């Protein structure tokens, strides 16, 4: 368990790690925002 | 306190990420508003600093 | 003109989609046995015929979902809903088994119609027809196992299953009881099978990499015109390279996409007889010289008698759940085994 | 032996012998044609791939 | 004709669509919901499997009385 | 000019018979040496104790086998991933009865079939071409690499290789099948899909390729004359082809690029095996594939049994059969 | 626009990250970038390890693959492999986390913002993908870097709080690393030695000592190697061997990453002291040696002597011979001889196994750790079920050794992939035929028939 | 009883996602360089 002044914080931390893969779908997005030039 | 401090860090962490690309990207922008940036960066270390003391002297002892 | 001549003109418009006259058996049949399939996976269970559930109402999976065989105790019914042994009633129909036979029944008569639309389509194109010899194999291959397969034996019980691992389930029965893997039939079937991966491997890059410099951009993709009259690849260059680094090379580029034809095909059709055999138990399983020696000196020993010890195993510990009919019961003292484990 | 852990496995003067024999010879060979290189500052290049002769 | 690639976007489909293709999930849902399809196709019910007196599996030993044996083996 | 100028003119020349390069150094000698000892080991070799428990096995024609029950018997159980080469062996005798050949037969083949692979490259080079078949190549070589070395690796055991034989290849598979579950694990099913996908692919192209012929030859000869070494055609004719293909199926569905469809047809069966071996190599390391023992119950807790059920069943009756006198103790760890 | 169009530099959407070759103010940002997602990922991940973090069970029992190697740094860790307290990983976690959003503002100016290319305003920061010297100069840089930071490993081994080893004398605990091992020898006979059965290569290091000398050694290489590629320009028999563009020296590296990977899956499968058994779990061979000296104790004590009792073979029940002479454990793991771990050493002297030590002298936490490394064995299913192929649902375990192992194995070979492709492709584009065969000139046509 | 956790969760994971092409509306609309 965090340390009790972040226990409140829990549900941001268990969605943390999985981040770096939506930057990975968020450049797909942006091509096809432009129309695949 | 801690989590108030903590609260205020992420509010303005989520201002910073939402704000900053926009400047950036467009042409002009970082240029003309290159005055508040220095201060909300200023801000965010500040408050850095004081939640690390904070959490330092609860902890210690 | 007359009704046949009207008839046989809209059939052979251009649409969306050709229908011609192989339409009226192609299009029904598969359609029904489509949905056959969709709603016995998704609804119906197994469990008067088989005693296991299959379906996703009860529990199941993708993976572990099927439309079993039905019942050992109607050996080659045609299972009609009006037959004798349904009489109406649709609930009755499903709980015995019928939809397995619905839906290879109609299945056969789509796989006969697409076939017929191959045909049809070549005429229609004025074209040689031998995309409809290709075909041909796997319809043989569909009619040999799933027809005569339990056909020669007692029942529709001994067929394939429609699911991912009833599938599974045949590979290892058919493994354990006729030594399957042995047969010199088997074996030209994965011959062929794996010779068509490497052809079509070794032709897509042997094309891909001699490409004529036709454009200026580093996408090559974008360096060819729909069709022209030359080629897009050097066949002198092909052939160098690989005579020189294999020892022989193709020269003549029909001979080259016919043998890419015939070499599936073939094995599919090699496989089929195999099939055909194991159904009246004409199975290859003993080596009768190995078998003499190895009872009269029990220090000879062979990959061979490893595989018949496996099978027994399979057999011993497999029967008592896969026939639920027979009602065998198997003490703990008669079960092959080895030490320990 | 088998799990003792010599360099390379050599047990014997022999075979480190014989291995510098066999890097010598080649390298002689190899010498006989590239062995008049210089490091002065005209025999560079500016490319991909050196064409500069030898 | 009228290819897909405007069909997409077609306000009349869209709102046609909006209307029609939520009573088709929502009876898929009441169907599954109600019990009508262990009825339909008879699949047992969870706590169906087995009762008080059969503790055996139900299989059918007969081909011309197979009506006979399921109305037994179900309830009676 | 120099000794060793010509000596590398002669090497990289493209006018041999057979292309010799920087590579064809390490690959002649250990391809011919593997050649040697594989023949002669078939041949003539006594039988070997690969299980470590005194029991030899008879591999060999002259011991009374046949072509499809020979193999060459892998090393010892006793040996374990240890080196054994001749020179540590008291006698040949004693690296015979060992299974000393297997590790020469398998190391010598390895080399070689990774100096065959940068042959490939080498000849592209030198001919001008596009270097990117090799990169096709490797998956075959990724395959028997996993095989032969990586699972003895992961096991701890030369002697949990495949043998190089014809029932032993059966005897790999169904071993495996007992001890790892595979046809449960989704890379298997993705080099199935590459195999079928490869030959219906190859049977359609050929199809169409074929009913796509101009008429040059009329009926007294083969239609093969037609073509000529060096001739200028497309390989097939646009108009009849491509309506047949979007007539038999959906308009939308038709290849209209032949870059792009031999393409797709290099790239299918080439990263299905790339799977199936990393399915291989991964499972080596005790990763096994999905399990469904016992996942159905009904309301009062009894178990309700499903296909896999079944599958479990027959891997229990391998399982409890192999290898009769060698486990002592209750787990096969 | 120019510069992001098919139509000024090929290369379409699918293969749009090679439009940067030449531009070397885009390629810092983006490079940063990457950086700044690693950090961003490392803290996360020690922050989600700890949220879940359970006191009574071990390490390997709750799929943590981040906090086991800050407890072997010495972070928090007792007598026995105990963890005490989590405040450090938050603290790590915490300072990654912040770091990463410096790095990735870095790579977003750098990116978008700063100018297209750096040899027009700061010289010092530029290149032509051709000039030796500078690529020399920057390899030699961030090389004495890399030294820079073996030598902090070194520093903090030794003086800064230790490190955790678990051959202590009394059961793994923190301890300084006083007298590390500088002889050449031992080091570099580590280095030259067989990778087959027995030996190990790299993988066989078995002592704090060694670890530190090495990573000692390994300092002091890459500070003079950084050196003298900064103070030089390759050599003569250098230039004529080697292709200078962008994607070979891509290629380079991408040869050294899988060899690396691969070495790195091998060290998580076979080793014990840099990965001590107390956090990741018991190895391969430690599960089956652990179950024949259960069932050996057992046996013993029901009142067998075992070192007579003869198997269904003949070859010995319990103990037995190894091919070199070793007194071993028998049954089918008599293949896993090699083993050597801290619970079995009190029991070997100078020629395998002591009988009489066997015989009467096992404590018994030493036969509680046989138990839980013979329950505990690395086997386990895709949906993490454990057990052999044939159990049923009943645990759900999975050890990170297996995670470790097949992930970064498979990342090796797919990056052996890469040199392949990205190397034949940077010779063939350097030679100047990566297009197509010249219809003109086509070469086959001039050279004599075979 | 209520369980906020898979609230919280679903409505972090939402806010994340939507965070974005937030970001690339916004410089769509501005007329900057995308
Ligand atoms: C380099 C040459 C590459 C060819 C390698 C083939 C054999 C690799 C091998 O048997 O590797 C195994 C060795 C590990 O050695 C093991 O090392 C162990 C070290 O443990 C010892 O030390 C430990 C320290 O605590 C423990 O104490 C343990 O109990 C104790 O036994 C033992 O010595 C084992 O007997 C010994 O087998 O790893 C290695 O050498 C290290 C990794 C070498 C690089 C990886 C090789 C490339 C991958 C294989 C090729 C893949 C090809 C397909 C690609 C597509
Ligand atoms: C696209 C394909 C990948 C997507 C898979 C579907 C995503 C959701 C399903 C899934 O994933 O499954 C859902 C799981 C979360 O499920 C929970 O997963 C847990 C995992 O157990 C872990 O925890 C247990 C005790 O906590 C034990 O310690 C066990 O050993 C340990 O593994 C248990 O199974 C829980 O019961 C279950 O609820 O997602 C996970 O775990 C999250 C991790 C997924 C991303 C991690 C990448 C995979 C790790 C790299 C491995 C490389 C692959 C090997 C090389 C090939
Ligand atoms: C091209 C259309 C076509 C074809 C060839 C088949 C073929 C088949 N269906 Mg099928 N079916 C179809 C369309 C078709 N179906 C459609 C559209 C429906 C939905 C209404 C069904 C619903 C259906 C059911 C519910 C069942 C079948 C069954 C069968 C099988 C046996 C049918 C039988 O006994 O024939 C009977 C033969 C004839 C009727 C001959 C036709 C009469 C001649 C032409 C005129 C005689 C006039 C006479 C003097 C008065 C057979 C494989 C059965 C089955 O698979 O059992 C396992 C079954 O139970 N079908
Ligand atoms: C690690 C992944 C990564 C990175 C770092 C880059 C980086 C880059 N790519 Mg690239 N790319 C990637 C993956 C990546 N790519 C993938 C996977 C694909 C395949 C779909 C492509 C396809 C691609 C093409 C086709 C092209 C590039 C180009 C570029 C360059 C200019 C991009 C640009 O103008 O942005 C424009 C984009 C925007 C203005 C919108 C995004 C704004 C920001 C970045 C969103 C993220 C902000 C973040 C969430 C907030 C952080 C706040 C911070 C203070 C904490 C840049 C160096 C271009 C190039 O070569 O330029 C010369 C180009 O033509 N890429
Ligand atoms: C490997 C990391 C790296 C490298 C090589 C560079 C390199 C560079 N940066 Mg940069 N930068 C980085 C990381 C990096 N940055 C990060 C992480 C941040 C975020 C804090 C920045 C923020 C940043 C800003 C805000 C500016 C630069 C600028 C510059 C250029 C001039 C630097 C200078 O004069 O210092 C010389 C130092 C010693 C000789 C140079 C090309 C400047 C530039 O190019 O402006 C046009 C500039 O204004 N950088
Ligand atoms: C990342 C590690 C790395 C890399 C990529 C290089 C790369 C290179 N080194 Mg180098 N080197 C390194 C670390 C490294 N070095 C270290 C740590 C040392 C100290 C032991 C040296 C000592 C060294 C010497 C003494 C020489 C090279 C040379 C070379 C060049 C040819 C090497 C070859 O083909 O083999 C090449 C540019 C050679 C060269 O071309 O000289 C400039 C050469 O003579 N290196
Ligand atoms: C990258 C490659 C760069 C080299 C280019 C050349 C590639 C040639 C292909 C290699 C084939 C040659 C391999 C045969 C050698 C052999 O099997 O040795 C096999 C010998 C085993 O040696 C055996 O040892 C036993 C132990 O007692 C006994 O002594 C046996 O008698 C003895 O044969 O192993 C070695 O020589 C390994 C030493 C080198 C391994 C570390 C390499 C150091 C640099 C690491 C970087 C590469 C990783
Ligand atoms: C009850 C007895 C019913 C018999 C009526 C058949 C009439 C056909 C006349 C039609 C006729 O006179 O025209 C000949 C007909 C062509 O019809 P058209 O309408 O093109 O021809 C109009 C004129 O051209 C001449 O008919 O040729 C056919 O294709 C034959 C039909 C196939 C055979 C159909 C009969 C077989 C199925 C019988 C149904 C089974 C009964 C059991
Ligand atoms: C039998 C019968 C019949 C018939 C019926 C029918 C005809 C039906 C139909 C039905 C149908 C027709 C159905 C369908 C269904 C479907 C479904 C159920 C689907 C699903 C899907 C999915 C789920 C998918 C998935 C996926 C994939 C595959 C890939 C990608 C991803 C995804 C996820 C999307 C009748 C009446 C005659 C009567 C008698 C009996
Ligand atoms: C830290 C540590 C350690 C270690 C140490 C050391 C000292 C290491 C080293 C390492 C090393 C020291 C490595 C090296 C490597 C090398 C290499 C890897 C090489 C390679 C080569 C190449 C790659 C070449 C190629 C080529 C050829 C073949 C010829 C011509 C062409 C070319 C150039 C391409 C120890 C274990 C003690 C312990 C733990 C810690
Ligand atoms: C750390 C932190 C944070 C966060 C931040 C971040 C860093 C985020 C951003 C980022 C993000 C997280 C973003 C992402 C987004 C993404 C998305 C959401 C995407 C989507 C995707 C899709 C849907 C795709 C699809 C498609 C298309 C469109 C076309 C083509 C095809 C495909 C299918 C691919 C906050 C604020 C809480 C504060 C505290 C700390
Ligand atoms: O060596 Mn060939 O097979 Ca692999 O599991 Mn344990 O070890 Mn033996 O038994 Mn089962
Ligand atoms: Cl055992
Ligand atoms: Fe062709």
């Amino acid at each position: 368990r965090l340390p009790e002044a972040y226990v409140v914080f829990s549900p941001l931390v268990d969605v943390f790690p999985v981040i770096p893969v939506f930057f990975l779908l968020l450049a797909f997005v942006w091509q096809a925002a432009v129309g695949f030039r | 306190m801690i989590t108030a401090l903590t609260a205020l860090f992420v509010l303005v962490s989520l201002a910073l990420v939402v704000t900053v690309p926009v400047a950036l990207a467009t042409p002009g922008e970082w240029e003309t508003s290159k005055d508040q940036f220095n201060k909300i960066f200023q801000l965010w270390v500040g408050l850095v600093v004081a939640i690390a003391t904070a959490d330092g002297i609860s902890t210690a002892i | 003109r007359g009704l046949f001549d009207l008839v046989d003109d809209w059939l052979k418009r251009d649409r969306f989609v050709f229908v011609g006259w192989s339409g009226i058996l192609l299009f029904p049949t598969a359609y029904l046995a489509a949905g056959g399939w969709f709603t016995g996976t998704t609804f119906v269970t197994s469990w008067y015929t088989h005693g296991l559930a299959s379906s996703y109402l009860e529990g199941c999976n993708f993976l572990t979902a099927a439309v079993s065989t039905p019942a050992n105790s109607m050996g080659h019914s045609l299972l009609l809903l009006w037959g004798p042994e349904a009489q109406g009633d649709f609930t009755r129909w499903c709980q015995i088994g019928g939809l397995w036979a619905f839906i290879a029944l109609h299945g056969a008569f789509g796989l006969i119609g697409f076939c017929l639309r191959q045909f049809e389509i070549a005429r229609l194109v004025g074209i040689r027809p031998y995309n409809a010899i290709a075909f041909s194999g796997p319809i043989a291959v569909f009619v040999s196992v799933f027809l005569l397969y339990p056909l020669g034996q007692a029942s529709w019980f001994f067929a394939p299953s429609f699911g991912v691992a009833a599938i599974f389930r045949f590979l290892l029965f058919l493994q354990g009881f006729h030594n399957w893997t042995l047969n010199p039939f088997h074996m030209m079937g994965v011959a062929g099978i794996l010779g068509g991966a490497l052809l079509c491997a070794i032709h897509g890059a042997t094309v891909e990499n001699t490409l004529f410099e036709d454009g200026d951009a580093a996408n090559t993709f974008r360096a060819f015109t729909p069709t022209q009259s030359e080629e897009t690849y050097s066949m002198v260059t092909a052939n160098r390279f690989w005579s020189q680094i294999f020892g022989v090379a193709f020269s003549n580029k029909r001979w080259l996409h016919f043998f890419m034809l015939f070499v599936p095909v073939a094995g599919l059709w090699t496989s089929s007889i195999g099939i055909v055999g194991l159904a009246l138990n004409l199975r290859a399983y003993d080596f009768v010289s190995q078998e003499l020696r190895a009872a009269e000196d029990p220090e000879f020993e062979t990959f061979y008698t490893k595989n018949i010890l496996l099978n027994e195993g399979i057999r011993s510990w497999m029967a008592a759940q896969d026939q639920p009919h027979e009602n065998f019961v198997f003490p703990e003292e008669v079960l092959p085994r080895g030490n320990a484990l | 032996t088998e799990g003792t852990n010599e360099w390379f496995g050599v047990d014997d003067i022999r075979v480190l012998a014989v291995l510098f024999i066999g890097h010598y010879f080649i390298l002689s060979l190899w010498l006989g044609q590239y062995g008049n290189a210089t490091e002065d500052d005209d025999a560079d290049f500016f490319g991909e791939i050196d064409y500069t002769g030898s | 004709e009228r290819p897909f690639s405007d069909i997409i976007t077609s306000v009349r489909y869209w709102i046609i669509h909006t209307i029609t293709i939520p009573s088709l999930f929502v009876s898929g849902w009441l169907f599954i919901s109600t019990g009508l399809a262990y009825d339909v196709f008879g699949t047992p019910r969870p706590n169906e499997y087995f009762t008080q007196d059969r503790q055996q599996v139900p299989l059918v030993n007969d081909r011309f009385s197979a009506k006979q044996e399921l109305e037994d083996l179900t309830k009676g | 000019v120099s000794l060793w100028e010509r000596f590398c003119a002669w090497i990289t020349s493209t006018e041999n018979r057979l292309y010799i390069g920087w590579f064809g150094c390490l690959m002649f000698p250990t391809l011919l040496t593997a050649t040697s000892c594989f023949i002669i080991a078939f041949i003539a070799a006594p039988p070997v104790d690969i299980d470590g428990i005194r029991e030899p096995v008879a591999g060999s024609l002259l011991y009374g086998n046949n072509i499809i029950s020979g193999a060459v018997i892998p090393s010892s159980n006793a040996i374990g991933m240890h080196f054994y080469p001749i020179w540590e062996a008291a006698s040949v005798d004693e690296w015979l009865y060992n299974g000393g050949p297997y590790q020469l037969i398998v190391l010598h083949f390895l080399l070689g079939v990774a100096s065959y692979m940068g042959r490939e490259w080498e000849l592209s080079y030198r001919l001008g071409m596009r270097p990117w078949i090799f990169v096709a190549f490797s998956a075959p070589v990724a395959a028997a690499s996993a095989v032969f070395l990586v699972y003895p690796i992961g096991q701890g055991s030369f002697s949990d290789g495949m043998p190089l034989g014809i029932s032993g290849t059966f005897n790999f598979m169904l071993v495996f099948q007992a001890e790892h579950n595979i046809l449960m694990h989704p890379f298997h099913m993705a080099g199935v899909a590459g195999v079928f996908g490869g030959s219906l692919f190859s049977a359609m192209h050929g199809s169409l390729v074929t009913s796509s012929l101009i008429r040059e030859t009329t009926e007294n000869e083969s239609t093969n004359y037609g073509y000529k070494f060096g001739q200028e055609e497309e390989t097939y004719n646009i108009v009849a082809a491509h309506g047949y293909f979007g007539r038999l199926i959906f308009q939308y569905a038709s290849f209209n690029n032949s870059r792009a469809l031999h393409f797709f047809l290099a790239l299918w069966p080439v990263l299905g095996i790339w799977l199936t071996a990393m399915g291989i190599s991964t499972m080596a390391f005790n990763l096994n594939g999905f399990n469904f023992n016992q996942s159905v119950v009904d309301s009062q807790g009894r178990v309700i049994n499903t296909w896999a059920d079944i599958i479990n069943r027959a891997d229990l009756g391998m399982e409890v059969m192999h290898e009769r006198n060698a486990h002592n103790f209750p787990l096969d760890l | 626009i120019a510069g992001r169009d098919i139509e000024s530099t090929g290369f379409a959407w699918w293969s749009g990250n090679a439009r940067l070759i030449n531009v070397s103010g885009k390629l810092l940002g983006a490079h940063v970038a990457h950086a700044g997602l690693m950090v961003f990922w490392a803290g996360a991940m020690i922050l989600f390890e700890v949220s879940h973090f359970v006191p009574e069970k071990p390490l390997y029992e709750q799929g943590f693959i981040c906090m086991q190697h800050l407890a072997t740094l010495g972070y928090g860790i007792g007598p026995g492999g105990e963890i005490t307290s989590t405040v450090p990983y938050f603290a790590v976690g915490v300072i990654h986390l912040i770091s990463s959003a410096v790095l990735g503002f870095g790579g977003i100016y750098h990116s978008l913002l700063g100018p297209d290319t750096l040899e027009e305003s700061f010289p010092f920061f530029g290149y032509d993908w051709r000039d030796k010297n500078k690529m020399t100069t920057i390899l030699g840089i961030h090389l004495c870097l890399l030294g820079l930071g073996a030598l902090l490993l070194v520093a903090k081994a030794m003086y800064l709080g230790g490190v955790y080893d678990t051959w202590a004398p009394g059961g793994g605990d923190v301890r300084y690393i006083t007298t590390p091992t500088l002889n050449p020898i031992v080091i570099f006979g580590y280095v030259f030695r067989s990778p087959f059965g027995g030996d190990g290569w790299v993988v066989s290091v078995n002592n704090m000592e060694d670890l530190v000398g090495g990573h000692i050694w390994v300092g002091i290489l890459c500070i003079v190697g950084g050196v003298w590629h900064i103070f030089t320009k390759p050599f003569s028999w250098a230039r004529r061997a080697f292709v200078w563009s962008g994607e070979a020296y891509l290629s380079y590296s991408l040869a050294a990453i899988s060899l690396m990977g691969f070495t790195a899956s091998l060290y998580a499968w076979y080793n014990n002291t840099a990965y001590p058994s107390e956090l990741y779990g018991p190895t391969g061979p430690e599960a089956s040696q652990s179950q024949a000296f259960t069932f050996l104790v057992r046996d013993q004590r029901l009142g067998a002597n075992v070192s007579s009792a003869q198997g269904p073979t003949g070859l010995g029940k319990y103990l037995m011979r190894s091919p070199s002479g070793e007194i071993i454990f028998g049954g089918e793991t008599m293949r896993f001889w090699d083993l050597r771990a801290p619970w079995v050493e009190p029991l070997r002297g100078p020629n395998g196994l002591d009988i009489n030590k066997i015989k009467n002298d096992i404590q018994p936490w030493q036969e509680r750790r046989a138990a839980e490394y013979m329950t505990h064995a690395p086997l386990g299913s895709l949906n993490s079920v454990g057990g052999v192929a044939t159990e049923i649902n009943s645990v759900n375990y999975v050890s990170p050794r297996s995670w470790l192992c097949c992930s970064h194995f498979f990342l090796g070979f797919f990056f052996l992939i890469g040199h392949w492709w990205h190397s034949g492709r940077a010779r063939a584009a350097a030679a100047g035929f990566e297009k197509g065969i010249n219809r003109a000139n086509e070469p086959v046509l001039s050279m004599r028939p075979i | 009883m209520v369980n906020w956790q898979v609230i919280g969760q679903l409505v972090s994971t939402g806010a994340i996602m939507l965070l974005g092409p937030a970001i690339i509306i916004l410089l769509a609309l501005k007329k900057g360089n995308l």
